[PDB]
């Protein structure tokens, strides 16, 4: 009952017999921008469906010595079919998303993510007074990795990071999470190729453990941008 | 008495503090209020009021030959003709009007700007120019098919001597400021271009280099916050007779 | 204010009355939105 | 679920337990929800009408402190022949430099606040008595310009705002509003705060107050004095979102979140708390 | 005028101090307060989250393999797995999480804490488990039969991943207190042992060692009194960039 | 407060709101107290 | 703002001032009160518990042997067995008891107060005795014939084991004081005697010496003012430990 | 006070109340007076 679940949006669709019910970022739900809240006076576009679907990105391996795996909002997806092509053809942005994080084995294997979606997620950079550099932050569809995940590559700890919203995939219990997150920021829109409003982080606190037949143990990312709303339209950056 | 206590701050003199004090004339009659014209009482009012962008700012242009932007017939299509910086908050054709000026004693800004243009050349001239505002985030647009993707107007030559181009706020944040970074997401504004739409068109009579005054507003949308004061104006001297004062 | 001369007052900060037409618009006959200016 | 919460909840005597098809100990910590056993669930509980107030964790109070955010020290003479802050300073506003009040506001994402700013003055002979100089604030917008020197006519402070005070009067004091363009303050900002590529990572310039010039009014005295000056920051009126992890690493810049940590435990990068024996050995059992 | 005096305390700075003082701008208009998710108005609310206990504090326990017990299918019956100190205000496994470093910056403190240990073996793997709360007064129990006369909770491993250990407030005083001796009877709060209840039981190709996760809250019956500046967090020297700050 | 802006003002220490649900249960769906939280 | 002026006494710090200051912890909330026995509000209270006089204090009694009056079966008639000196406020056996340690902490007083006297010898000991209050005036009376004229009860041994002799408050000034002269007309209190009124008599098997236990205390109608230190406490040295709170 | 914190308040000299007593007569047995007090 609260172990299955259906997520529908555009024209995609996703089913878990093995869910764990599901997050509501600090118990909130994706909506358009009021207009008591604006800012922008131009008459924003509302793609729907075109944006307000899920992009599934590629898969990572689930090794025995991983340390865990990052992808930034909006970043991950700037370059991703007409999600990508607003962005890259308007000044300004908008939108909550709807997180699926995928990753199932056996009745055999163990193992525990923690899967949380961390707000203005600014890393550091280890044993050094030089800040990240671009390149360093901006991993596009890909993605990144935790050097220290112990310390959330942030100098503060993992094992305070259950403050923000978060499941966790036990591999015993579950097979997926799921979380929903709104507009998260201090301002109604931003430019969203400078800017990442969220952090999707999956990182391993159990390792995956197991005595059965080896098999290559994927995580796979599905992301759905809701309620997309662009301003400031010109050329394509 | 009363018992009391004095807290930090007491004894300062605060510049900005707002309290009464002494008259220094007791029971003086200060001359009755008579009406005059043009009472301004919000300097918002005054930036409201359009004024001429200094658009030609190149060596080799002297005075107000800097205040006219000069368009000839073309021998291409779709040609540049000019682009504008934007940042009200630093130099450039816009510092020297009534709402950059205003502006610049304060640090904070939010709201439309309007640009109007006026062509000047003779009756007999004719054509049609696109006048674009890209908002920022990329490099400015050097054809036309770029620029016209951004907002825009197409203007007609004719009787209506004057057009203008809207610069909608398009901002994510509420304000934008002045940190003397012009790349700053919080600084920048986009730009402004025009382009020939079809060409300038005129009889062998009149002049085939024409004139082009181009005006700059804000709209009543717009606000001012955090007064600073004016990077316009400095001195490092005594000015001439300030120490014949004290003689 | 405790002073007996009103000018010794602080400052009055509540004029919020305006009218920018005095000199944005000072034409006699008043400009109608969208009807060409000259006519 | 909102309400209105004064004092802490109180208890409720609870009977046995015996129920087919109801167990409250147990929960699933992957859901990502906190476990809502409740004491009168997991043992048999008394009647306590708790009285024990809430007030002193209320984010105003736990922020509401006036802490030390710059702490100044300059020579008053005469720099004729200085290389040196030549009888002033210029220092850009930041609630990074000290780290106490660092990392409490980091416990936040996002804040609002008005600013209490205090200024204390402490002078020095570099011995025949300490002179009651009198010393000039000016808050000069971020990245505006600053004077470059004691006599500058930039300290005529036609529109930014000057405090003048006396070392011998109670600290200066004054309130700067919640000045960011945007709703909050970003105590953290995971992006680059320019459209090209080589800017600063993790500082937006919407969250610098800005920057505070300070001198010495009176002119050189025929001898030296250290004069230094510290501010402080209270803010009030405060509104606060998103808790985080708090900070466990030692900090190294006020420009980022780098880290390193300690040579040893507590708070080294492999081991945040210090090492016991084994997991079955008790520190501080009672012997 | 009005006849005063001024009492003790007068021109003090007091940190905690709470009055008005002389706006900087006036006339200025802070931007419009807009919602924004996540709003926290005291900070008891932050300490209700359950957060990770470093159990494993080692030597030879590196980064996160101290924020999990590993359990073995044992050879021996009744079996003690490891225990937990429990001063919230000293370093220990309760140290650094959400509840351990905001109780911290406070010296006194009441109310119930739980604990909640999820099982993250293979489905394959069964077991039970006895957590045990026991006040204090004594030495820590080491056998079962002692431990299992405290406060207790059996766990056995199933669909519901997770068991909840309430340590219930049970002090004499209102509150406990920080003092840094951890054997004032106004500080010690008792101990957390675990044993097997029967045994982890594991087929052949299920791993044979799993791992547990401790978390550890505070319930709505919390208190915290008296704040300090907290004691995990220092500085012997400027920051880098500091002194940059005055050039 | 006798300043004119109301930012001048001292600290407002009487907002005892609380919704730690936000945190603590951030769920869709409610989990109800003795009942099996995976069904 | 407010036209005002320091008075006299601006800035100074009187030990007995009484004035609201800065709460120190702002918000912090303070255990609730529990019922606890035994509260005390006014220190009269206190005084009105009678205490033992300490009547022996002569060279060669030690310790408790000071606090009780042995008498013995007398060979003569109408014998004087002692007396008291009644300053409350002056050192003597008045000094150490509830009244007389609280009063010192005052400089007047007015009231009456009470002697009651236990007696302790065994059952089968019988005898009358005759205590005196003797206003004053004159030398302390020396005989019986003469304490006889003042305030006094004939003291019968029997069941009821004490017996109280009122000092009735008989003063001339609303209230009396202390000067340190004994002899003062507004210090001096006048004299308690006892005589046997008949004789102590016991029979062979009983002790001939019994002892008697006097006890001192203010009825409701006393009244203590002006406060000052105490004499009857000092230091001249820091206390062992004192300095080691600094290290 | 103008404090926030009522501790923060002056002196309260205002607590009349007594009851001596349960110090001067902590006897379950009033004793009457005249009466003898054993009997
Ligand atoms: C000798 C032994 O039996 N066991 C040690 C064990 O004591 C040691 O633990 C450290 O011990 C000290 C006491 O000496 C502290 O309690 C350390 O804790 C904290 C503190 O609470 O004060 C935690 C805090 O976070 C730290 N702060 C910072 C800013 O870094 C402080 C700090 O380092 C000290 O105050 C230093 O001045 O310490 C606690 O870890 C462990 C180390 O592995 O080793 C055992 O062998």
């Amino acid at each position: 009952s609260d172990r299955v679940l259906q997520l529908k949006l555009g024209n995609s669709a996703i089913v878990t017999q093995e869910a764990a019910n599901y997050c509501c970022a600090y118990g909130e739900w994706p909506n358009y921008l009021p207009d008591h809240e604006a800012v922008a006076i131009d008459k924003p576009t509302q793609p729907e469906t075109s944006t307000d679907r899920f992009y599934t990105l590629r898969s990572v391996k689930w090794e025995s010595n991983s340390t865990g795996w990052w992808w930034k909002l909006p970043d991950a997806l700037n370059n991703i079919g007409m999600f990508g092509q607003n962005v890259q053809y308007h000044y300004l942005y908008r939108s909550g998303f709807l997180i699926h994080v995928q990753c199932n084995a056996t009745k055999f294997h163990q193992g525990a993510l923690l899967v949380v979606a961390i707000p203005e997620h600014q890393r550091g950079a280890h044993d050094t007074t030089t800040s990240p550099g671009f390149n360093d932050i901006m991993k596009g569809e890909r993605g990144g990795t935790f050097n220290h995940p112990y310390v959330l590559d942030d100098g503060t700890s993992i094992a305070c990071a259950t403050i923000f919203p978060h499941q966790w995939i036990n591999l015993r219990t579950n097979n997926s999470a799921t979380i929903v997150l709104p507009w998260m920021n201090v301002a109604p829109m931003d430019f969203p190729l400078r800017h990442n409003q969220w952090t999707l982080a999956v990182i391993p606190v159990v390792p995956l453990g197991t005595r059965t037949m080896s098999s290559v143990v994927p995580i796979t990312v599905s992301i759905a941008p809701m309620c997309c709303e662009f301003n400031g339209l010109r050329h394509a950056i | 008495g009363v018992p009391t206590y004095l807290l930090p701050g007491s004894g300062q003199f605060l510049t900005t503090d707002d309290h009464s004090s002494a008259p220094v004339l007791p029971c003086f009659n200060p001359t009755p209020e008579m009406h005059i014209p043009g009472q301004i009482r919000n300097m918002l009012e005054m930036i409201q009021v359009e004024s001429m962008m200094e658009i030609n700012n190149t060596d080799g242009a002297n005075g107000m030959e800097r205040l006219r932007v000069d368009i000839s017939v073309q021998a291409d299509l779709d040609q540049l003709l000019f682009n504008i910086p934007l940042d009200i908050q630093l130099d450039g054709p816009l510092r020297n009007t009534l709402v950059g000026n205003i502006s610049r004693y304060y640090t904070h800004w939010s709201g439309s700007l309007e640009m109007t243009f006026m062509f000047c050349g003779s009756f007999m001239a004719t054509g049609k120019l696109i006048l674009c505002y890209t908002p920022p985030g990329g490099s400015c647009p050097t054809t036309r098919e770029t620029a016209m993707l951004g907002t825009h107007i197409v203007w007609d030559f004719g009787l209506q001597s004057s057009i203008t181009l809207i610069i909608p706020w398009i901002s994510g944040s509420h304000y934008r400021m002045f940190n003397s970074d012009a790349k700053s997401t919080n600084a920048n504004v986009g730009y402004v271009t025009c382009f020939m739409q079809t060409n300038l068109i005129v009889p062998s009579e009149s002049s085939d280099t024409c004139s082009l005054i181009g005006f700059i507003a804000a709209k009543d949308d717009f606000s001012l916050r955090l007064m600073r004061d004016s990077p316009d104006i400095g001195q490092s001297n005594h000015l001439h007779g300030a120490e014949a004062a004290y003689q | 204010n405790f002073y007996k001369d009103s000018y010794a007052a602080s400052a009055s900060k509540q004029d919020f009355s305006q009218d920018p037409s005095k000199f944005t618009e000072p034409v006699v006959e008043g400009l109608k939105a969208g009807a060409p200016v000259l006519k | 679920v909102e309400s209105i919460i004064k004092t802490a909840t109180d208890t409720v005597k609870s009977e046995i337990n015996a129920e087919l098809g109801v167990v409250p100990s147990l929960n699933a910590v992957e859901t990502g929800a906190t476990s809502n056993t409740e004491p009168e669930e997991a043992i048999q509980t008394r009647t306590v009408i708790n009285q024990h107030g809430v007030s002193e964790t209320l984010v105003e109070n736990f922020l509401g402190r006036a802490a030390l955010v710059s702490k100044k020290s300059f020579e008053y003479k005469n720099h004729a022949s200085s290389s040196t802050h030549k009888n002033f300073f210029k220092w850009t506003i930041n609630t990074k430099s000290f780290v106490q009040l660092r990392r409490k506001l980091e416990l936040f994402t996002y804040l609002r606040f008005d600013a209490e700013i205090t200024i204390l003055t402490t002078v020095a002979v570099n011995y025949m008595g300490l002179p009651d100089l009198t010393l000039q604030a000016m808050f000069v917008p971020t990245g505006a310009l600053t004077p470059k020197e004691q006599d500058s006519f930039h300290w005529q402070s036609g529109s930014n705002a000057s405090v003048f005070f006396k070392i011998s009067d109670p600290p200066a004091r004054m309130t700067i509003p919640f000045m960011c363009i945007n709703s909050a303050y970003s105590v953290f900002y995971d992006g680059f705060a320019g459209f090209e590529k080589n800017g600063l990572y993790g500082i937006n310039p919407a969250d610098t107050i800005g920057n505070l010039c300070v001198r010495i009014v009176n002119e050189h005295q025929p001898v030296g004095f250290t004069v230094t000056v510290r501010v402080y920051m209270k803010p009030k009126h405060i509104k606060a979102w998103a808790p985080r992890p708090p900070r466990t690493m030692p900090y190294m810049s006020i420009a980022n979140a780098n880290y390193k940590g300690r040579d040893t435990a507590p708070n080294t990068l492999n081991a945040i708390i210090g090492n016991r024996a084994s997991v079955t050995t008790m520190p501080h059992n009672i012997v």
